[PDB]
């Protein structure tokens, strides 16, 4: 009922099987944001890191949940784990990092106070 | 990208304590479950004492977490008691035999 | 009639003994085999005792000998030795959960 | 390389892979075979007994081995156990059951001395 389904194939069939609009970045609709990612679709062959993808799909398709009203996203130590392994290669395409996957702004680490998802690359 | 793969899914669930009363905390979780590729066998075993057991030898791939770090948290419990609750997020599913 | 169904698959070897020299029987067999359909899992579990263990339940339908009848034979070792093997002929299998 | 595969979709995917002309019955080729068997199709779906089809195979297209020359068919047991739930089914549309499924003929029970498979239904 209140979330809706990822219609983003890319980002389809991974831990969860829902989101809500508007995107964290501010995205209105699953096709804008379906716009962004293909422009990292490149960078995702390169398999700078493997968690890469689900981790932007969580940036930008967050999940969400019935049981409360706010969205799920990813932690910020996955992040990090990745951001080390492609803010380089992304530098090669002479490509800042973007501030929009500033990774001060997820949270630390997974708890009652504030829920985000991890994965095995990890940091403070 | 096999949907039916062994795999880590996610979910939020409310912790709250079975016999005591006390308010429920959510919080996020992760489970696996797929379907392991290998098949699954038995075959039989040959003993030559006049004992046995020893049925079969079989093998079976079932889907378990690779990697989990523990958590814990703080339950408030009507009266005085305040209470501590622990368990595994799961960071990886992988397929494992079923039997080590 | 599904190849991959978990199901009893029929064959010939010939029991000899491992480390004794004697001459070879030749007998015929089952074994089980095939892809249980219902997919596998494992998820949390929460313990307020200090000590936890109880990491997860999970559940893995494996395939395996639902019945199974004993048979036996005699080896003839060389000089005096003659000797008795005994395993299990396979007449049904099924799928079953790994851990009962 | 010694045997040969099974022919028949009727048979196929039981037990065993493969087998070896010309039949315990005495059929030279698998199409013969093929045809008999059809004539018990009725019969099958009618379901007297769930061993049926797998015990006509065992007859007509009897397992084969590279290990030894012999064939391999059902034991009676077997066979009874088969056989009388079908005897009088096929007593209907008139038909004596036939001097060919004589389970007489068949070994007792499986053994070094004589090899021949079982099923969970069983006799002497
Ligand atoms: O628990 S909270 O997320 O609400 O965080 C702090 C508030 O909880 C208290 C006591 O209430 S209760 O926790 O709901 O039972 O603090 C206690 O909670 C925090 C959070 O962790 S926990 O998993 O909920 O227990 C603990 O922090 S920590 O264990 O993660 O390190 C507090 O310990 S501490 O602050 O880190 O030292 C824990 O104990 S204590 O009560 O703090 O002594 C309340 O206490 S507070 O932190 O001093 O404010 C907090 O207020 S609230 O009414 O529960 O929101
Ligand atoms: O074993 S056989 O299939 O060859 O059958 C009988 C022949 O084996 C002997 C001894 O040689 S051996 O068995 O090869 O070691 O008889 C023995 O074998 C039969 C068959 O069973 S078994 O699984 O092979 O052991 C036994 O029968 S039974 O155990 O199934 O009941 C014999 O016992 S008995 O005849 O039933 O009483 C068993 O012992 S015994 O030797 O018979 O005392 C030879 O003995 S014989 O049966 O008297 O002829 C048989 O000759 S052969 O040279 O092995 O072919
Ligand atoms: C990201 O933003 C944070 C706070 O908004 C700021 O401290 C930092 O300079 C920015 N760049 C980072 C973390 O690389
Ligand atoms: C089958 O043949 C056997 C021996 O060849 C004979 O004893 C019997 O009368 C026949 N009929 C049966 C077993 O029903
Ligand atoms: C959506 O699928 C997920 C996992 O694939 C499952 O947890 C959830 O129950 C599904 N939706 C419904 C209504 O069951
Ligand atoms: C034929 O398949 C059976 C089971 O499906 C197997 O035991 C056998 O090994 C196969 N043939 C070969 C050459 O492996």
């Amino acid at each position: 009922r209140r979330c809706d389904p990822i219609r983003i194939s890319m980002c389809q069939n991974l831990g969860y099987n829902v989101t809500k609009m508007p995107n964290l970045v501010g995205h209105e609709l699953q096709t804008d944001a379906e716009l962004q990612l293909t422009t990292f679709t490149p960078l995702i062959q390169y398999g700078c890191s493997s968690q890469l993808q689900f981790f932007l799909c969580s940036v930008y398709v967050p999940m969400c949940t019935e049981k409360i009203n706010i969205p799920i996203g990813p932690c910020g130590g996955m992040c990090l784990s990745v951001k080390r392994r492609c803010e380089p290669v992304l530098k090669e395409f002479g490509f800042a990092w973007p501030e929009s996957l500033n990774c001060s702004k997820f949270p630390p680490q997974n708890d009652h106070n504030h829920m985000c998802m991890e994965g095995p690359g990890d940091e403070e | 990208s096999d949907p039916r793969r062994c795999m880590r899914h996610h979910y939020v669930d409310s912790i709250s304590h079975p016999l005591y009363k006390c308010s429920s905390k959510m919080v996020l979780l992760a489970r696996c479950e797929g379907h392991c590729s290998q098949a699954s066998r038995s075959e039989p075993l040959v003993s030559f004492s006049t004992v046995l057991k020893q049925p079969f030898r079989s093998s079976c791939h079932c889907c378990r977490p690779q990697t989990s770090k523990l958590k814990a948290l703080r339950l408030r419990c009507s009266g005085g008691m305040r209470l501590t609750a622990t368990y595994r997020y799961i960071l990886s599913c992988h397929c494992e035999e079923c039997n080590s």
